């Protein structure tokens, strides 16, 4: 725990790579019983 | 060309109304393809096309339509876009992709990447990492504040992002070691950087080295080539997977790389030939 | 014995609603699970699986199933109009009169705000409304 | 670890010692505890599988060139008879493995089949030519056989 | 031995049956009793409940 | 640990008076043939509320089987269950309706009257030879001095003024007031009604 | 799709990429600099256009949501006015450069000292047929629940003493109460709520032991779900209430602030004793008569400084909610 495991993360996943990130709700903890 | 967008919109817009389950495929793929950040089969699609449709009572359209239109949806709303991936056996044994006739997909965004904004994005995470393990604490029940990233960062999970910097790490190890990097001496360089060898659970991610690297290759990271022999015994070689091609290439791997090592933008050049040396036999391009 | 009495009639008070349910009584977790199968559905769903009309009505037959086994010739209420919205208020008041004006054992009082005389559930006999002219 | 359970090899040690025991703890199956291997306590498919993976640590120490089971890919509920398939898939994608003679007395459907291991047939057909008087129909579950080398 | 028969027949309406638990819960007291009071209970109101 | 033995030594004793409170119950019923439908004795005909908090002396014939009184909420609504709790005989701290049986009574008036008439006529009368077809049970809440009952018949004829009656005649017509259930107030209505975990449920039955 | 559609799916994805909900003034910032290499450098401009620059493209990715299933909710954090604009030395952009929060200024001299909304991405869907899982089992779900159950209980104070906890929100009270009159005599009330507070009520789980439950609530801590107070008190941040706006409604009894429909977590809640009616179980504004802090603000330096809550002095009034 000395080094930037951030920086190179953050120059991964958004310069290169062209990943798609989403939050993904936790949508079906809200799930509807549809009675 | 403000009209010509628009009608584009409108087209888009168009499309989606036509075909309800193309919304609710494109929302399943948002979902699988993201949250677990995995290799989407093609099996399973027309199982949940054939679901939707049933569950709809709409006749099932074609498979090149279902995903030109998916594709053109992730586009106009989410710039996204869905990349064939070839078949692992031509490896082991400029070509356009199969986009149709693939086994596999991936969600992949298709838009130029910009000088500044990514730059604002890595400065934020390292302000934010300054004082998220200052004087090698962490955050959460260890401390008495919760809210350490303000508001809101750009940390993410405060994980994930530790979760690909060892992955591009990896990466360039494979890449750079002529494609071919044994498992012991792999885990022997990832030592320099810190990451124990005893079995303790590495800090934050808080897993085992070996079972991040089953996870790495279980998300098509890396390939495990098995060239098993008797003198020495089991033999684990690491290599690169087509998920991993797909996703860097080599004006990305070359802009990856140029921040590396903190070369100046006039030396640019003599560097793209000595990447494809070092890239070997990896793409199948 | 308390216990079959109330599930009994548990089971004979959801009838009204068109359901059918249970109660089970656990001591391993300490705890009363009521499972209702209603017309949809065919997996009898646990009873917070709900809505809360079905909720407020599982609740108010589980009050009557619970007075049941305890006979007692007088049993006393207050209102219950604010625990339950509209037409789930009247299904209850309904409940409530189809299962206490049938048994002549036990004599109730139910003191409530509303006009049950608004109800159209007046008409059955055995049911007595003294509505104070005083306000 | 493909069973999705936790277990090992256990040597307790008492003062006393010949008191030396071994223990092996289970976790197949979530309702039985851990306790030592018998037949009447737990299932038949899931003690096989056990056992089975047992014998199989106990073959890279030893210096035997092989090991023989039989009456062993006859079905175990076609669930832990998958499992400890999958096992032995996994134990053959090992190169210098010890090699085993199956024997499948009964048929499982969908079986895994891997490309190191062959499945060899004895089977006779009716419209089948006799063996003796058939060149080709000498070998039996055979492949590698009729391509040249 | 008496349940059953054409005298004392099952149901809920049967005037010798409340009759019988009225004096059961009389003489019941839960706390400090003989056995064959709750049983006595139990059994007068399984045949009271069956039609 | 002579205070372990201590404890045994008094809970024996305790089974002891227990079983002896048990041995001394006799039968209280004679089954009278006579005829199911018809109800039973034992409910309250009447409650009369002389000067008993906010109105003044008020008649109310409840019914045999159900009852809905439509007394609205702010004009005395739970006097009646607070009164007929009261009459029959219960604790001050289980009713919590009132911080004193003295702010019970009427301000302006030294004494209330709480008087119930429980049938007899019907079946399952307790002792309708001596106290005819009705029961009379009346309390008298007093500023000063204690509360006085008596439970006299229809012809006034005060049968007892004691309050182990009380408990003899209530425990033969089976009303369970010591039972916070039986009677429900707001609170304890609120209560039930809104239970919501399985847990409660449970501790609640 | 050459200049705007590339500067939208950018916003789109760093709203995104900040797991929902992210801050007004990052989303400006990076507007600021997608806008510098769109159309010459956009030297000579005025804030108060790059606000309406910023929402109507904000509107225009919501209705394109819309009809394909989402929504972004300008939803306003409870805490407001400086309080929360102040972050750590307003927004980020020393012996080397690691720790500049006042440098790299945009163009010549870009600030904003005024920030309360911020933006975060929710699904409408109820249902949600086609989603069942993120990365968690039903355990988690179940615990998940339990938390929000406890966390809708501990709403209710019986009493509460003079502890007088100052970390964030009752200092912003004060300076509120101080700026609308100048008391400094009996402001802090000995009345508390604990709407969001819990630490070991959580611990008592049964089905996950106690290191799951840590590990499980670091997850979310480091998600951005369930935030943590000086003391070290958990409870639900912006996020959960701006996804569950109905969840908190229809399961859960709950009233909103003096705007048309809005979830209030903190603020001011008095109430007296005499609520709306008697409600469903609990009371004390139960039923309505809830603010928030910037609503409160609002409220008391307008006409009708005092409740409308059938009257209520200024003096009982001041109640921190936590």
């Amino acid at each position: 725990s000395q080094f930037n495991w951030f920086r190179i993360g953050a120059l991964y996943n958004t310069i290169s790579k062209n990943a798609p990130i989403t939050d993904h709700l936790m949508g079906p903890l809200s799930i509807e019983k549809k009675p | 060309d403000s009209d010509v967008d628009l009608t584009e919109d409108l087209a888009v817009a168009k499309i989606v109304k036509e075909n309800p389950v193309a919304r609710k495929m494109v929302r399943y793929i948002l979902s699988r393809g993201e949250s677990q950040n995995s290799i989407i089969t093609r099996n399973k699609l027309q199982s949940v096309i054939h679901e939707a449709a049933r569950e709809e009572n709409i006749a099932k359209p074609s498979f090149s339509k279902m995903f030109m239109d998916i594709n053109a949806i992730l586009y106009n709303v989410y710039g996204f876009e869905l990349q064939g991936l070839p078949s692992k056996n031509n490896m082991n044994a400029m070509p356009e992709p199969l986009g149709h006739r693939a086994q596999k997909f991936i969600l992949l965004n298709n838009v130029p990447h910009s000088k500044n904004f990514d730059d604002f994005k890595i400065l934020q995470s390292a302000h934010t990492y300054e004082e998220l393990i200052v004087t090698g604490e962490y955050i959460g029940d260890d401390i008495a504040s919760g809210t350490s990233n303000t508001l809101e960062s750009k940390l993410s999970t405060d994980r994930d992002l530790v979760y690909k910097g060892v992955l591009s790490v990896i990466l360039c190890i494979v890449f750079f070691s002529k494609n071919n990097i044994l498992h012991q001496e792999l885990i022997k360089f990832l030592e320099t950087f810190g990451i124990p060898s005893d079995g303790s659970k590495i800090a934050i991610l808080n897993i085992t080295i070996e079972d991040l690297i089953k996870s790495l290759e279980k998300r098509e990271y890396i390939v495990r080539l098995e060239e098993k022999s008797d003198t020495d015994g089991e033999v684990i070689s690491y290599r690169i997977g087509r998920r991993t091609q797909a996703e860097l290439g080599l004006e990305s791997l070359e802009k990856l790389v140029q921040e590396i090592m903190g070369l100046e933008k006039e030396q640019t050049k003599s560097l793209h030939d000595d990447i494809i040396k070092s890239i070997g036999d990896s793409y199948s391009i | 014995g308390t216990c079959f009495d109330a599930d009994m009639d548990f089971r004979a008070s959801l009838k009204v609603r068109k359901f059918s349910g249970n109660l089970s009584f656990i001591k391993d977790t300490k705890s009363l699970e009521i499972y209702i199968l209603t017309t949809n559905d065919e997996k009898a769903r646990n009873v917070d699986t709900l809505s809360g009309g079905e909720k407020s009505f599982s609740q108010m037959a589980l009050l009557l199933a619970t007075w049941k086994p305890m006979r007692s010739r007088i049993i006393a209420l207050d209102e219950f109009d604010v625990f339950m919205d509209q037409v789930n208020r009247k299904i209850g008041t309904t409940l409530i009169v189809k299962k206490l004006k049938d048994i002549a054992r036990t004599q109730t009082i139910i003191i409530t705000p509303q006009d049950i005389g608004k109800i159209a559930d007046i008409d059955s006999s055995g049911v007595s409304i003294h509505r104070m002219r005083d306000p | 670890n493909n069973v999705g359970s936790a277990g090992a090899v256990r040597l307790e040690k008492p003062k006393d010692y010949a008191e030396w025991k071994i223990e092996i703890m289970v976790k197949f199956r979530d309702n039985a505890p851990l306790k030592k291997l018998d037949s009447h306590t737990q299932s038949g498919g899931e003690r096989a599988v056990s056992t089975v993976l047992y014998m199989i640590a106990l073959q890279e120490f030893t210096s035997a060139p092989f090991r023989v089971v039989d009456e062993i890919n006859q079905g175990m509920d076609s669930r832990n008879e998958r499992i400890v398939h999958k096992a032995m898939v996994e134990n053959a994608c090992a190169e210098n493995t010890s090699q085993y003679f199956l024997i499948t007395p009964k048929l499982l459907t969908g079986l895994h089949y891997h490309e190191k291991m062959r499945i060899h047939c004895v089977m006779a057909g009716s419209w089948i030519p006799n063996p003796s008087e058939d060149p080709k129909m000498i070998h039996f579950g055979e492949t590698s056989n009729y391509s040249f080398d | 031995t008496m349940y059953g028969s054409k005298f004392i027949p099952f149901g809920p309406k049967c005037q010798v049956t409340e009759y019988f638990k009225d004096c059961i819960l009389d003489i019941s007291n839960e706390t400090t009793n003989d056995v064959e009071i709750s049983i006595l209970k139990g059994i007068l109101n399984l045949f009271s409940k069956i039609r | 640990i002579e205070q372990v033995d201590d404890e045994l030594l008094s809970l024996t004793a305790q089974q002891e008076n227990e079983e002896q409170q048990q041995q001394r119950k006799r039968r209280r019923h004679q089954f009278a043939p006579m005829t199911l439908e018809e109800s039973p004795s034992g409910y309250i005909k009447k409650v009369i509320l002389r000067n008993f908090m906010c109105h003044e002396h008020f008649e109310l014939e409840l019914g045999s089987r159900l009852n809905f009184i439509v007394g609205n909420n702010g004009s005395g609504k739970s006097a009646i269950l607070t009164a007929i709790t009261i009459g029959l005989g219960a604790k001050a701290s289980e009713t919590n309706r009132g911080s004193s049986l003295k702010d019970l009574i009427r301000e302006g008036c030294y004494s209330a009257k709480i008087i119930l008439h429980l049938d007899n006529s019907k079946y399952g009368a307790y002792q309708q030879g001596i106290f005819g077809n009705e029961i009379i049970v009346e309390r008298i809440i007093k500023r000063d001095g204690p509360a006085s009952f008596s439970l006299r018949s229809e012809n006034g004829k005060e049968i007892s003024n004691k309050k182990k009656d009380i408990q003899t005649v209530v425990d033969y017509f089976s009303v369970p007031v010591s039972n916070p259930m039986c009677f429900l107030s707001q609170d304890a209505a609120r209560s039930f009604l809104t239970a919501s975990t399985s847990q409660d449920k449970y501790s609640h039955f | 799709p050459v200049t705007g559609d590339a500067t939208a799916k950018y916003l789109l994805q760093y709203i995104l990429s900040a797991r929902g909900i992210c801050h007004e003034n990052a989303l400006i910032l990076a507007l600021m600099r997608l806008e510098t290499d769109a159309s010459t450098l956009n030297t000579e401009w005025s804030i108060q256009q790059w606000v309406d620059k910023l929402n109507d493209y904000i509107n225009a990715i919501n209705v394109k949501l819309n009809l394909l299933g989402y929504k972004i909710i300008r939803i306003n954090h409870g805490i407001g006015r400086n309080a929360v604009t102040l972050k750590a030395k307003q927004n980020f952009e020393n012996t080397a450069i690691r720790a500049h929060n006042n440098d790299y200024a945009v163009l010549q001299s870009i600030v904003l000292p005024e920030s309360n909304r911020f933006f975060v991405y929710v699904n409408l869907a109820s249902t949600e047929e086609t989603k069942l899982a993120t990365r968690f089992n039903q355990n988690e779900i179940e615990f998940m629940k339990w938390a929000i159950e406890q966390f809708m209980i501990s709403g209710e104070t019986i009493v509460e003493g003079p502890a007088l906890e100052t970390s964030i929100i009752v200092k912003e009270v004060n300076r509120i109460l101080v700026a609308a009159t100048g008391d400094s005599n009996l402001a802090k009330w000995r009345k508390f709520s604990t709407f969001t507070v819990g630490s070991t009520n959580l611990f008592q789980f049964q089905e996950l032991t106690a290191t799951d439950i840590e590990d499980l609530l670091l997850r979310l801590c480091e998600l951005k779900w369930f935030y943590r107070t000086q003391e070290g008190k958990f409870g639900i941040d912006l996020r959960c209430i701006a996804e569950l706006e109905e969840y908190l409604t229809s399961m859960y009894n709950l009233n909103t602030c003096q705007n048309c429909h809005k979830l209030a977590i903190q603020g001011v809640r008095c109430g007296n004793e005499s609520c709306r009616e008697e409600n469903e179980e609990t009371g004390e504004n139960s039923l309505s008569q809830i603010w928030h802090v910037d609503c409160f603000k609002h409220y008391i330096t307008h006409v009708s400084k005092n409740c409308d809550r059938c009257g209520s002095s200024l003096i009982t009034e001041g109640v921190y909610v936590i």
